[PDB]
């Protein structure tokens, strides 16, 4: 009895972009993972179709972290608004195990088609 | 009484060294044979027939003067 | 100097492993055999192969180093002698 | 009933036997993996929820294929159904039937799998990791079922011990091809699984000794073509099978065959890095972390573990012969030399030099003492040698005769001996013996000591397991201060003790450090700090008393090493060597209440305190390769300032080419060390300290994560548990958090006083009945599955 991922995994709003300072103010629905030791994000979800760059500032302010993304991951989800068809970002260096907990977290508490 | 036995039969090998009988391999192996197990016993009556066995290498050699040294 | 430079020749930066360099340029090969048993499987008759290579034989001793002759080592006569036996042979062309 | 049977079969047509009387379930008793919110670890349970049916052959016949029928509710049903027809036509993948019968009065749906075998994969590693010499079972059932010995073999004599039975290792060979098979075929069901978009973790709980699969009640799936399997417990836990069964060897063979004959690499082929990448592509191919073939590009000490680890076990594919130093020839004053200029570590992969000097002028002291330390030239100008005495590869021959060295029968004081006598001694029936002498030896003792060498293979470590040990190990020593030293502060203690093979002729160490300026020592270990220097350890046969007729050696390594070693490890040992009230106890002199204060420091606020020794069976011939790495990583940690990583790397690698895998030359011949360590090295007593922590630790954790987890009475060691496995199986970075409070738990709970290879340890008695800490069981399964020998009673 393996499971997958016990507790859910919540999101926060956070900047993207496509190359540079490209991250405008705030496109993204960056899903991420809480530790004490920092908030450290695990997946970027988009309407934007190539965002390769993300930008968060540090807790002390002073500094902005860059983040690396994947090539695009398409879904299609359905919500009051109908069909809307979205791309997901995950992180160069990015373990399989947070990809499972991320899209088990999606498919779960998300609807999709 | 073992004691005694072990005692000799050290002493006994050393000499039999010192008379380069460890020249030829095998007699050398034999006798270390020999020693090995009479150290290891644990029986008086063991330890008797292999020391004589070792001996008897000893007293086969003609490098050591035996009516002189047994002067009593 | 000339078996050596053939096969750094053919390496292709000139490293090799060195643990070949004997295997295909030293021109002496001595072998010890435990028991007769042995000495059958691999050092019978007067020449035997190893390495890809044809090795003969020119002189045999015993743990005494004294000369003993090949036809010396047979199954009956072999508790008589010393058995870490040394026997060299040259690599033959 | 009988409707229920016939419906199983279904169209199947065999001749279902029901091994379960009526339509009730058979409760097995079977290990599991389990992570849920509130228990996990990798324990064996009771299973229910299953009925059974062994298929009978022809001739009434009995074989190893079940159909197992599972009851769950409606629910679980719908949900592996719509999943079972995504993944159906993947071979990996067991038929299903999932039909529904009218048991009792109500309709109940019935998952039918079928064509299982009796015992999954997760009996198999529970069996060979768990052992008992007197619990097999599982173990003998299975090595039976399928060929590989027979039932008779059992009645052997100590059947199951590496040491004493050296044909042990033959039979657990004759199943290692179905391992081989299994990786071969869950590889599809991964790339099937990413192809139809499914996501969830592959547990070792669910695959048969066939290799299909066939349970899918915890997955979950979305857009195809983008699936994740979560392929991190089932690799970790199923590491160590695949070294000690030899699952790789159909590669030795052409078309990955074992009927057809080996690959006849070419003799000058070096680099197979091409080889090494080809192998993960094929076994691991969804293995998350990055590989280097090469450990030049690491990125720190764990990236390092993690690329050796498969290192370890793909150097079991090629040729013996390319493995060791890399010679090339290079001129000076126009004369052709043949120097060391790269090394082929097994585990390591190839090292390239970086200051080779190619046609050089005149050479300084300093490298006439490095071109005369290194066994190239010295092979290179020898004769070949075979040697049947022994297996270990063979190099060649410096000397035209083999020199035969023996022992002398030691002096006997008869002074004494009857003054003694004379005093009521040595008489018959006395509690006082004689049992230590000078025994002997013959014309072949250190040839008889190889073979003791011998006993070590090709072994690899639960990897996640060994991180975060190395991690929790990293604590015992945070009060200890160390770093580099100048030429100026090296203290040695005896100035005339023998250099080595290439020296010794000439003088002993007071000549070699007295000539040298300092200068020059400090360019000696500068230049080894981006080189590699291969040497030869010279064999010798101790002289001295002893309690059985075992002809012990000591190791004189050369003086290069003994310089380059010293300068480092002077200043990480010698804060060691001066601290008292620590666990390493070295150093500290028993005289003056000593001994009374390091037991009370062992007594250290122990609740139900009971004392347990042990003794390894040969520590210095068997230690695996990784464990000795691992303990020149954890004296290597205190370089964090006076050096950066490609310094560390290479240090590492010096250490590992003249202590680990190295030339010692034994009766004038060469001889190629197959692993083990070498007593006589500067650091040897520490390195077996760490490797005895180690030890104990990863024991513990063993042990701790063997237990039940639903009996445990303590939330608190539950949450441990659950965390424990959190951060060993789904975490890829350090916690600091947990390992300070593992490394508490532990040092209240479990206290140990370490000396070399022996050890003391106190302990709470409910935690060890109760399984919460380790005992004498888990610590020899340790020992069994990771040292590839049986520590018995009368070590411990
Ligand atoms: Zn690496
Ligand atoms: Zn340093």
């Amino acid at each position: 009895n393996n499971e997958l991922s016990p507790v859910a995994l919540r999101q926060m709003s956070c900047a993207a972009g496509t190359t540079q300072t490209a991250c405008t103010d705030d496109n993204a629905l960056a899903y991420y993972n809480t530790t004490k030791g920092g908030r450290f994000v695990l997946a970027l979800l988009s309407d934007l179709q190539d965002l390769k760059w993300a930008r968060f500032p540090k807790s002390d302010g002073t500094g902005t972290i860059y983040t690396e993304l994947e090539p695009p991951c398409r879904f299609v989800t359905d919500t009051p608004k109908g069909p809307k068809v979205k791309y997901l970002y995950f992180i160069k260096g990015l373990n399989n195990l947070n990809r499972g907990m991320v899209l088990g977290s999606l498919a779960a508490t998300v609807r999709l088609q | 009484k073992m004691s005694d036995v072990k005692c000799t039969s050290v002493v006994l090998l050393s000499v039999l060294q010192q008379l380069r009988v460890e020249s030829s391999s095998k007699l050398w192996a034999q006798c270390v044979q020999l020693h090995n197990d009479i150290l290891l016993a644990k029986d008086t009556t063991e330890a008797f027939e292999k020391m004589v066995s070792l001996l008897s290498v000893l007293l086969s050699m003609q490098g050591a003067v035996d009516i002189n040294k047994l002067c009593e | 100097n000339d078996a050596l430079n053939n096969i750094i020749n053919n390496a292709r930066d000139g490293c090799v492993p060195l643990n070949i360099i004997p295997l295909t340029t030293a021109a002496k090969l001595m072998v010890v055999i435990p028991d007769y048993n042995t000495y059958k499987n691999t050092c019978d008759g007067t020449t035997f192969t190893y390495a890809s290579a044809l090795w003969e034989i020119q002189q045999v001793v015993d743990a005494d180093s004294k000369i003993v002759q090949l036809s010396e080592i047979s199954m009956d006569n072999s508790p008589n002698l010393a058995w870490p036996l040394i026997v060299t042979a040259l690599r033959a062309n | 009933a009988q409707s229920f049977l016939n419906r199983v079969c279904g169209v199947s047509a065999a001749r279902l036997t029901p091994c379960g009387t009526g339509t009730s379930t058979d409760v097995v008793y079977r290990a599991f993996d389990i992570y849920n919110d509130k228990v996990a670890g990798f324990a064996k349970f009771l299973k229910t929820n299953c009925c059974r049916f062994q298929e009978k052959d022809e001739d009434d016949n009995l074989i190893d294929s079940y159909f197992v029928v599972k009851r769950h509710t409606f629910s679980n049903y719908q949900h592996e159904e719509t999943i079972y027809n995504l993944l159906k036509d993947c071979p990996a993948v067991a038929k299903h039937d999932f039909f529904k019968f009218r048991i009792d009065g109500d309709m109940v749906p019935h998952i039918s799998r079928q064509r299982l075998t009796k015992y999954t994969m997760a009996d198999l590693v529970y069996a060979l990791r768990h052992f008992d010499e007197g619990n097999c079972d599982t173990l003998k059932e299975i090595l039976v079922t399928y060929n590989c010995c027979d039932d008779d073999y059992f009645n052997k004599k100590d059947w199951y011990d590496f040491v004493e039975n050296p044909d042990i290792l033959r039979v657990y060979a004759n199943l290692g091809e179905r391992v081989r098979q299994a990786l071969l075929k869950t590889v599809q069901f991964c790339d099937a699984m990413r192809n139809a978009g499914i996501v969830g973790v592959l547990t070792l709980d669910n695959q048969d000794l066939n290799g299909n699969w066939y349970d899918f009640g915890d997955f979950i799936q979305t857009t195809p073509g983008s699936g994740v399997p979560v392929v991190d417990s089932y690799y970790s836990l199923l590491m160590p099978i695949l070294t000690l069964t030899r699952a790789l060897t159909a590669e030795s063979h052409v078309d990955t065959d074992l009927t057809k004959p080996y690959i006849k690499w070419d003799l000058l082929k070096y680099d197979f890095t091409e080889e090494r990448l080809k192998l993960f592509d094929r076994y691991f191919k969804y293995w998350d972390q990055t590989y280097h073939p090469n450990c030049v590009n690491c990125l720190d000490d764990r990236c390092i573990l993690h690329c050796a680890n498969f290192n370890v076990l793909f150097s079991t594919v090629f040729p013996p012969t390319s493995f060791g130093p890399l010679v090339r020839k290079i001129f000076v004053d126009g004369v052709p030399f043949v120097v060391s200029t790269g090394y082929h570590f097994r585990e390591l992969g190839v090292v390239h030099n970086q200051d080779v000097n190619l046609h050089s002028s005149r050479l300084s002291f300093k490298e006439l003492l490095v071109y005369a330390a290194d066994p190239a030239m010295h092979a290179a100008s020898g004769n070949l040698l075979l040697d049947k005495r022994t297996t270990c590869f063979s190099v060649a021959a410096l000397t035209n005769n083999v020199a035969f060295q023996t022992v002398k029968p030691g002096n006997f004081n008869k002074d004494f001996y009857d003054f003694a006598v004379s005093k009521g001694f040595f008489k018959e029936g006395s509690s006082v013996e004689l049992k230590h002498f000078f025994f002997a030896q013959d014309g072949n003792a250190a040839i008889s000591d190889y073979d003791y060498y011998r006993y070590n293979l090709p072994t690899m470590c639960d990897i996640r397991q060994l991180l975060f040990v190395v991690e929790v190990v990293d604590k015992y020593f945070d009060c200890y201060d160390g770093g580099c030293i100048n030429a100026n502060q090296v203290i040695v203690n005896n100035l005339d003790k023998s250099a080595g093979f290439p020296f010794n002729k000439w003088g002993k160490a007071r000549l070699y450090y007295d000539s040298m300026s300092y200068e020059d020592q400090d360019a000696l270990f500068a230049y080894t700090k981006r080189n590699v220097i291969p040497t030869i350890t010279q064999m010798n046969l101790k002289y001295a008393i002893s309690a059985k007729n075992r002809a012990r050696t000591v190791a004189g390594v050369s003086i290069c090493s003994t310089m380059t070693n010293r300068q480092f490890h002077q200043k990480l040992l010698k804060s060691i060597a001066a601290t008292r009230g620590a666990t390493v106890v070295i150093g500290t002199s028993k005289f003056y209440g000593g001994w009374h204060n390091m037991l009370k420091t062992v007594y250290s606020d122990v609740e139900n305190p009971h004392l347990m020794g042990w003794d390894y069976p040969k520590c210095d011939r068997a230690m695996p390769n990784m464990l000795r790495i691992m303990a020149s990583l954890v004296l290597a940690r205190k370089h964090t300032t006076c050096c950066s990583l490609s310094h560390r790397f290479y240090r590492l690698a010096n250490e590992c080419a003249q202590v680990l895998s190295e030339m010692v030359m034994c009766g004038g011949s060469l001889y190629v060390k197959p692993g083990g360590t070498s007593s006589g090295d500067a650091t040897t007593a520490y390195a077996n300290s760490v490797f005895n922590i180690c030890q104990a630790v990863t024991a513990n954790v063993n042990a701790l994560l063997s237990t039940d987890g639903n009996k445990i009475a303590d939330k608190y060691v539950r949450n441990l548990q659950h965390r424990l496995y959190e951060c060993l199986y789904r975490n890829r970075d350090v916690d600091t958090d947990f390992v300070n409070e593992f490394y508490a738990y532990l040092r209240k709970h479990f206290s140990m006083m370490i000396l070399s290879d022996d050890a003391v340890v106190c302990f709470n008695s409910t935690y060890a009945s109760q399984g919460l800490v380790a005992s004498i069981k888990n610590f020899k399964s340790v020992l069994y599955y990771q040292n590839n020998v049986f520590m018995s009673e009368a070590k411990c």
